[PDB]
RNA sequence: UGACAGACUGAGAGCUCUUUCUUGAUUCUAUGGGUGGUGGUGCAUGGCCGUUCUUAGUUGGUGGAGCGAUUUGUCUGGUUAAUUCCGUUAACGAACGAGACCUCAGCCUGCUAACUAGCUAUGCGGAGCCAUCCCUCCGCAGCUAGCUUCUUAGAGGGACUAUGGCCGUUUAGGCCACGGAAGUUUGAGGCAAUAACAGGUCUGUCAUGCCCUUAGAUGUUCUGGGCCGCACGCGCGCUACACUGAUGUAUUCAACGAGUAUAUAGCCUUGGCCGACAGGCCCGGGUAAUCUUGGGAAAUUUCAUCGUGAUGGGGAUAGAUCAUUGCAAUUGUUGGUCUUCAACGAGGAAUGCCUAGUAAGCGCGAGUCAUCAGCUCGCGUUGACUACGUCCCUGCCCUUUGUACACACCG
């Protein structure tokens, strides 16, 4: 038994250290996120990330694998908690996908700028009313420099920031030096909230059209 | 490094049944939790296995997450079945 | 004899409420932990 | 309950003051409690009206909600 | 009664009464003690011993459940510790000890369970006389 | 220090133009005019382009005004 | 046979959290429970200040982080088993509800 | 491979040696390769943070001008805290920053409720009493509320310069007045743009490239010391130099938060007892609006003592001794007790912070923590003088102008 305060900080705690372990595992699958659910004598953790088959592996014997570590690092009941990896609805507004997308593009050795304007494209036709990639870093020269690509709608200062810009920061292991990436997406009024955020940006006034008797 | 065949086969028939293993960077426990080791062994034959990569390993900041392979069961299926 | 959780150094810890993560690792991961930074 | 002294001795000016307007509103007249809001208005309006002063809160780099520390260049 | 006269008077009224209505025993380290750590010198007054008792009357008087440690908090002070910045620092155990268990001999106070000391009728009664007897 | 800014001036207008008659003088009833009229974000933009569109009712009821057209 | 319980919940986030009170409110009233509630009880603030800086160098500046934690908590008149018929409804992401049988 | 005894060494490190016993293919040896480093490099970097810069500034698309770097839009003027708006207009239409946004605080006798909040009434009790009831103040409990004003926390409501006068192209707005809780966006913050710095951080990081090291180690562990040394100079602070005071009684008022199985009760500690103190023993309570604490804080208030004296201001220094934390207190961890009783007479040149619950005075809590808080971050208590300005000093933004400057006047 343990106090309120302590269970919030604590859970907040296990919480990030799943989140930040399994970018070690789902890095090459497109991990974006996991959400812990509360369920009645049993234990929920929805994985989202890009490929079922590759997350799972061969007849889901690799969700085995980490449900049973889990399982045992943090000391759960046996068949408390077990994991599901569900697919995300959308891919193109995931900051963190788009992070380690443009990560391995960009190990691949594909040249900076066709690799960035890769993801800016493809963020675009995904819909996003706005996006930036800012590399920073040693790139084929000595003295580093940033590269910073912009385009559509963006917002940066006061409480929307947190509603609807999706940002991430990630690293990359390439020879001589390190290049570091940051990837921001500014997000769409979707009042239905499947796609986009609920409530909209608190600068915007739509006068219904006056219908007629 | 020093192992007895006896700690060695305690690693066997735990990995054989679990496949996953996980160690702690907290060292000279004497006792790693779900098995008896100084927590030297579990780190190093590991270790070993890694360099051997029967087992694929993810770092996962000094908390040490192995998941064993379809390469590492042959291995251990060569000792113990 | 005491470290981070996240890092294992040695400083700027931050005990309160039993968290191990000095005040680097802390802010690193502080919004996922949920410390919400209404002011 | 709670406060300071000086505090808690207007509070009891603003209770009582308020307090008998609202008796004699509720309970005599509303033109014989217009005397009693005119008496006491007169004289000053803090009696009836609360005042919203609050100690404001200290920021970083100082000590003291508005001043800060000592300020050395060389 | 007690809530109505004035709360030194009070104590000066019931100072004098603990002495001239009867008597009770009273340590032999009365006239050396400082009363609390931060105290510098004795109490200047000489029945001090009886105004102090006065006071920690209407204290169990006016509230109810006062442990020791209560008085020890309520009796300390200022404390200034030189040339570091003062505190606050409890007072002396003893003393109030002493005042606690002598009131208890005359009966006027005594302990309740659950812990702390609550006064008696009879105490009620004698404060209230003594109140009533000051202008 | 309380002057408007153009996502209060440009709204004031642009429901000015179309919701003339259906809406009047007092401050407050325009309020409540443009609760059922508009969807915003805040009462207090609320209540800020309400209170300039009540002046504006205050200058056109009296003479002509700039751009903004009614039938 | 009818016994006296208490529900505990508590969360993060209020928004999140008064959509349950509502819930079990609505899900005692619709079969007539003997309830009171929700009692609403102070908030903790859990608060964390920082030095934003990972060196130590430049103009001193801190950040202040904090948790709010919000606590409710309901009493009701019925059996456990009766208790069970409602607290099988939903129960949205992040609150926390720990039935209690009491005297 | 580990080890008895003895020497060696603090070592109860079998490290080496005299000694033969034990484990057995795990090793050891050699070549490569990695591993580890609070080693170097922040002038190779990522991130983060600061600063430029608390100011209002910045960039496109198409179009106009120019051979061109570039310029226009981004402005004559008015206004605004604001590239805020009116308006002017070779520009038009836009994108950030501002504002808008979120958090706290301030108003609600309006709504939702609350035996882990608190009134209110009655029922007995206790005590004062023209006593016999009544009346005043406390205690305890409930099928007491046709209770939620005080407390809490949700939803909401509220301010918009809305109303009036005057000025203003009667536009943008400003100054004033009633009302109102609120008329410097109501107060305070959070967040915060383009471009940059060779700003700090390789000592936060299994973030890191290159170099160095890699067993006789810059790796890891242990012991002892050191980071604290002192002729001195500087910076942030604490205590004062007293009578608007100090000392000793009496009097009584907050807010912010905090409390791991911490084992044989254990982190906050109530209560009883012993002790002058320090601090000990016993019963326990609390994972908490429940127990601490309904925070019983000080300043201040009141009555006496000191009476201008380096005095009872000052508490520096130093001796004696006592207890707690710690596995360890020495270069005294800390806290007591008695004594020792320094400088300091309101501080030169200079310089800092500050415009309303603000300065300043006063205490509390948290961080650090086994113990150590003169610090830092929060919190309340008491509570002002001055001004509502100006570009004179230091700087900032725009325009014009000048330039032999561009690492940019530290030219
Ligand atoms: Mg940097
Ligand atoms: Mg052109
Ligand atoms: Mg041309
Ligand atoms: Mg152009
Ligand atoms: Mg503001
Ligand atoms: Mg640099
Ligand atoms: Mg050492
Ligand atoms: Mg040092
Ligand atoms: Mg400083
Ligand atoms: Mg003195
Ligand atoms: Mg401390
Ligand atoms: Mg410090
Ligand atoms: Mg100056
Ligand atoms: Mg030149
Ligand atoms: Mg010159
Ligand atoms: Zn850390």
């Amino acid at each position: 038994q343990i106090s309120k305060k302590k269970k919030f900080v604590s859970d907040g705690v296990f919480y990030a250290e799943l989140n930040e372990m399994l970018t070690r595992e789902l890095a090459e699958d497109g991990y974006s996120g996991v959400e812990v659910r509360v369920t009645p004598m049993r234990t929920e953790i929805i994985i989202r990330a890009t490929r079922t088959q590759n997350v799972l592996g061969e007849k889901g014997r690799r969700i085995r694998e980490l449900t049973s570590v889990v399982q045992k690092r943090f000391n759960f009941l046996e068949n408390g908690v077990e994991l599901y990896a569900e697919k995300v609805v959308n891919r193109g507004l995931c900051a963190i996908a788009q992070a380690e997308s443009l990560r391995y593009k960009l190990l691949g050795g594909l040249a900076v700028r066709r690799a960035c304007y890769g993801v800016l494209r493809f963020v675009m036709e995904s819909g996003a009313k706005g996006c930036e990639v800012i590399v920073s870093g040693k790139l084929r020269a000595q003295r580093a420099k940033s590269m910073k690509f912009k385009d559509g709608y963006m917002i940066s200062s006061g409480q929307p920031v947190n509603e609807y810009i999706d940002a991430a920061v990630r690293h990359v292991l390439l020879r001589q030096g390190v290049l570091g990436i940051k990837v921001k997406i500014m997000l769409d009024w979707d009042p239905k909230g499947k796609l986009g955020p609920t409530t909209p940006l608190p600068d915007l006034v739509t006068i219904h059209p006056p219908k007629e008797e | 490094m020093i192992i007895s065949k006896k700690n060695r086969n305690e690693i066997c028939k735990y990995l054989f049944q679990e496949g996953v293993l996980y160690a702690k960077k907290d060292y000279n426990l004497a006792k790693h939790p779900q098995i008896d080791v100084p927590n030297l062994q579990v780190i190093k034959l590991m270790q070993s296995f890694k360099s051997k990569e029967y087992v694929r390993e993810t770092f996962s900041w000094q908390h040490y997450y192995w998941y064993l392979t379809n390469d590492g069961i042959e291995f251990l299926r060569n000792f113990l079945n | 004899s005491r470290v981070c959780r996240v890092c294992g150094n040695s400083h700027g810890l931050i005990r309160k409420y039993g968290l191990m993560c000095c005040r680097q690792c802390f802010r690193s991961n502080a919004k996922d932990i949920g410390f919400i930074k209404y002011r | 309950r709670g406060g300071g002294k000086t505090s808690q001795i207007y509070s009891i000016r603003q209770a009582i003051a308020k307090s008998l307007v609202a008796y004699y509103q509720k309970y005599v007249d509303e033109a014989a409690k217009k005397e009693v809001k005119e008496i006491f208005a007169r004289y000053d309006r803090t009696l009836l009206v609360a005042d919203p002063r609050r100690c404001e809160p200290k920021k970083f780099g100082g000590r003291g909600a508005r001043a800060r520390f000592q300020k050395s260049y060389r | 009664t007690v809530k109505d006269v004035n709360p030194h008077e009070f104590v000066k009224a019931y100072s004098a009464h603990l002495k001239r209505s009867g008597k009770m025993e009273l340590p032999e380290w009365v006239d050396i003690v400082k009363t609390a750590r931060f105290k510098e010198l004795p109490p200047s007054d000489a029945d001090w011993y009886y105004i102090r008792a006065a006071s920690m009357a209407r204290k169990i008087y006016l509230r109810q459940g006062i442990g020791i440690g209560g008085f020890q908090k309520i009796y300390g002070g200022r404390q200034r510790n030189g040339s570091r910045p003062p505190h606050f620092c409890k007072s002396s155990g003893a003393v109030s000890r002493n005042i606690l268990q002598e009131l208890q001999k005359m009966g006027i106070i005594d302990v309740d369970p659950k812990g702390g000391r609550l006064i008696t009728s009879q105490g009620r009664r004698d404060l209230d006389q003594v109140a009533g007897t000051v202008p | 220090g309380r002057v408007r800014t153009k996502t209060v001036k440009k709204t004031s207008r642009q429901v000015i133009e179309k919701y003339y008659s259906r809406m009047t003088l007092d401050f407050h009833t325009n309020k409540k005019v443009l609760e059922e009229v508009s969807i915003l974000q805040s009462k207090r933009l609320r209540n800020k382009v309400a209170g300039f569109t009540t002046h504006l009712m205050r200058r056109i009821q009296r003479g002509p005004v700039r751009g903004i057209s009614l039938k | 046979v009818q016994h006296r319980i208490r529900i505990t919940l508590s969360s993060k986030s209020v928004k999140n959290l008064e959509k349950v009170c509502s819930d079990l409110v609505k899900g005692a009233k619709e079969k007539q429970l003997k309830v009171k509630g929700p009692v609403r009880m102070p908030t903790k603030v859990l608060n964390i200040t920082t030095r934003k800086s990972p060196c130590g160098e430049g103009t001193n500046t801190w950040d202040r982080f904090e948790m709010r934690v919000h606590k409710r908590v309901i009493d009701l008149v019925s059996s456990p088993d009766v208790v069970k018929q409602i607290t099988s409804i939903t129960i949205e992401p992040g609150v926390e509800v720990e039935v209690t049988i009491s005297d």
